[PDB]
């Protein structure tokens, strides 16, 4: 019994990023090393709150800036990022394994052009630390009051009354 | 002289090539040229999903890149 709360349709109504998951390899480090901020404080919302329907505007903001990313990516190496994802899409398996004269062509062009440089290995999978200025959830489970806990059981102890008290035995 | 023998395996060995070059092929021509994508894990599967999700033709190997974003 209660409401199930719903933000309306007009909250996620993002702009909705649009390329395919081989376009997304492709430029997945250099994303996740110039994007870091974004998604780093929204998962942290995530995490903590635990509730998808209170994040939402991290939810936004994160596709603002891989839009931004993509935009920028677009305006300066277009054409060798476009080669590098068509032949990232020709693998069934999306492997970088094969494709790493398209992948040395698009960290140059990105190194020249925008400034940018490949994480080494290892080092986009770091615990980050977040500076971001929301509370924190003091019940994110919404537990309820805790039962008391049983009266403690304490203090000195002497021979039982009578002994025994079991019948005819006295001691 | 044992030449002979050789046809015996020739045109077996065009039987054991038509499949694997056919399933290939077929991989190939269902799925627009490119190698048909597995999903050995539910994470590949969730790429292939959005992928026929955002394709808009209700295809995964229809891909968008730079073009379908502003
Ligand atoms: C392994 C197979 C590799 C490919 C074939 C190599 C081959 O046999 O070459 C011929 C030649 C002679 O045939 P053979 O198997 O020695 O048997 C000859 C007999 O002495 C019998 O020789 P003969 O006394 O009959 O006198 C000469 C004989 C010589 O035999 C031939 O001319 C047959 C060779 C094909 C023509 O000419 C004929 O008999 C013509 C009949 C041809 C019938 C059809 C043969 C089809 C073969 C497969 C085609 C592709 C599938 O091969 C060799 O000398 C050995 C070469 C090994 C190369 C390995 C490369 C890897």
């Amino acid at each position: 019994p209660g409401i199930v709360e719903l933000p309306t349709l007009e909250d996620l109504k993002v702009q909705e990023v649009k390329v395919s998951s081989s376009v997304l390899k492709a430029a997945a480090h250099h994303y996740g090393a110039q994007c870091d901020k974004p998604n780093k404080e929204f998962m942290l919302c995530r995490w903590e709150e635990k509730d998808p329907r209170r994040c939402l505007e991290e939810g936004k903001l994160v596709n603002q800036c891989a839009l931004d990313f993509f935009r920028q990516i677009k305006r300066h190496c277009a054409e060798p990022f476009t080669e590098y994802w068509t032949c990232i899409d020709y693998s069934g398996l999306q492997l970088f394994r094969h494709c790493r004269k398209q992948q040395a062509k698009f960290d140059e062009c990105v190194l020249d052009k925008l400034g940018w440089v490949r994480p080494d290995l290892g080092e986009l999978s770091k615990v980050t630390k977040v500076k971001t200025d929301r509370p924190l959830p003091e019940n994110p489970y919404h537990s309820r009051a805790r039962p008391e806990p049983n009266p403690e059981a304490e203090g000195d102890l002497k021979p039982a009354k009578h002994g025994s008290r079991l019948f005819f035995w006295t001691m | 002289m044992w030449f002979e023998i050789l046809p015996g395996i020739a045109v077996m060995a065009a039987c054991l090539f038509i499949p694997g070059m056919a399933t290939a092929h077929i991989h190939k021509f269902t799925n627009g040229g490119k190698e048909k994508r597995v999903a050995h894990f539910s994470y590949q599967w969730n790429l292939m999903e959005r992928d026929r999700c955002i394709s808009g033709v209700n295809r995964y190997h229809v891909t968008k890149g730079l073009e379908n974003i502003d």
